[PDB]
């Protein structure tokens, strides 16, 4: 029925500031609450402000007055977020939410209707592609370490595809370098390090990088 | 008072207009 | 500003079974102006629960809020399998909003004990300037596990990072890889690196190294 749709991702340099914005199609808006909440990857939610755009009345939490600025558009039914003085950990998934209405069209003062999500990546980094090292190994472990690439994703395949049973690619942790490492790994046979043949295959498009690295025993 | 609470705002046009 | 505390951490549950989570907040919700938000990975949150106790249109008949004052309660009277996902209660009683850390519902199994490996770096890496070693848990449960990296017997801090995969969705288990990642000059300073392993199914802590040389 009523969406909220957002602009697309976002990558900006520590120090910068970002503007985002939120659209719905339809329904009521200017006299019901339009709130910003955020996530940082693997963390919680958090409140961080709301606006009236009736009134063009904001309310921010302490934490980000100074640094946050909501706005609305009653004619468009848009609403800006601006966040500046950008820091790592501003790293997040914004979301968008409308108040919920009631049995007549009492607002109901909770989030009813969310859009899909912003992904705001503070990093100084540039577009680069991985460095894949070999991880080297009756069961034996063995992997590839997909090591300072930005920005995501990365695709990693094993055997171009053939043995997928007992892998596991692991998320990627954002350094404090600002680049992006994983780590893929997979359990064989001991036996079979001998005569079987492992190559991790690594795709970054953003890069527009292939790379293949066969792991070996010591 | 729940008159200053911003997340009664929206209640209270609301009721103002009703 | 309102505090809200949501528990458990974590509910350990099985499909059928009856889920009861709760948050307590630091002041008296006097209207009862509290909701209850789901978020399954990758999604927005939906809202489920708002008034402290009037489900949402559309949200199903299983999930039901109580409570009053200080002390809030979801209920999901018999769980199904998209039901396993994180949520948070929120208040919109007093400026500024706050929500609780939130709760994760997950699947219930027998405790596993990890099979730990440990890899050192590779000579492309070193030749490059750095050295990362990586210790990996595989396939153990519950997902709470203590890693500790040590070289030459000195307790490391502040270089290392991990990550954990989803619960599996065949054996219900998680797996985990921690990387310490040192300059090529402090690596090649010191001999044995090793990462300690403390985790509920270990009767004692476990511990794979090796002499950088061999």
């Amino acid at each position: 029925r009523v969406q909220l749709v957002q602009s697309g991702a976002e990558v900006k340099k520590p120090g910068s500031s970002v503007r985002i914005s939120c659209k719905a199609s339809g329904g009521t808006f200017s006299t019901l609450t339009l709130t910003w909440v955020r996530q940082a990857p693997g963390q919680g939610l958090e409140w961080m402000g709301g606006i009236i755009p009736l009134l063009s009345l904001p309310n921010y939490t302490q934490k980000f007055q100074g640094r946050l600025t909501i706005t609305a558009d009653t004619s468009t039914s848009t609403s800006y977020l601006e966040l500046s003085s950008l820091r790592s950990e501003d790293t997040a998934v914004y979301f968008c939410a409308r108040e919920a209405s009631g049995w007549f069209d009492k607002p109901l003062g909770a989030m009813g209707v969310w859009g899909q999500g912003t992904m705001v990546v503070v990093s100084s980094a540039s577009t680069k592609g991985p460095s894949v090292f070999p991880l080297a190994p009756g069961t034996a472990a063995l992997g590839c370490l997909v090591k300072d690439y930005f920005p995501e994703p990365v695709t990693v395949s094993w055997n171009s595809g053939a043995l997928t049973s007992g892998v596991h690619t692991f998320p990627a942790v954002l350094q404090s370098s600002g680049l992006y490492s994983l780590s893929s790994v997979v359990t064989v046979p001991s036996s079979s390090l001998g005569t079987q043949t492992y190559i991790c295959n690594v795709n970054h498009k953003p890069s527009n990088t292939k790379v293949d690295k066969k792991v070996e025993p010591k | 008072a729940s008159l200053w609470n911003w997340f009664d705002i929206t209640k209270w046009l609301w009721y103002i207009k009703k | 500003e309102i505090v809200l505390t949501q528990s458990p951490d974590t509910l350990s549950l099985s499909p059928g079974e009856r889920a009861t989570l709760s948050c307590r907040a630091s002041e008296t919700i006097r209207n009862n102006n509290l909701a209850w938000y789901q978020q399954s990975p990758g999604q927005a949150p939906r809202l489920l629960v708002y008034g402290a106790s009037s489900t949402a249109t559309g949200v199903p008949g299983r999930f039901s809020g109580s409570g009053s004052g200080t002390d809030f309660t979801l209920t999901i009277s018999r769980l199904e399998p998209e039901d396993f996902a994180v949520y948070y209660c929120q208040q919109y009683y007093k400026p500024p909003g706050t929500f609780g850390q939130g709760t994760k519902v997950e699947f219930k199994r027998t405790v596993a004990a990890p099979s730990v490996f440990i890899f050192p770096p590779s000579d492309e890496q070193l030749k490059s300037g750095t050295a990362s070693v990586v210790c990996l848990l595989n396939n153990f449960y519950p997902r709470e596990a203590k890693v500790q990296w040590k070289v030459d017997n000195a307790l490391q801090s502040g270089n290392s990072q991990e990550s954990v995969t989803e619960q599996d969705s065949k054996d219900s288990t998680y797996s985990l890889s921690s990387t310490l990642t040192l300059s090529k000059a402090d690596y090649e300073k010191h001999k044995v690196y090793a990462c300690e392993v403390t985790h509920q199914g270990l009767s004692s802590p476990v511990t794979k190294s090796f002499n950088r040389g061999e």
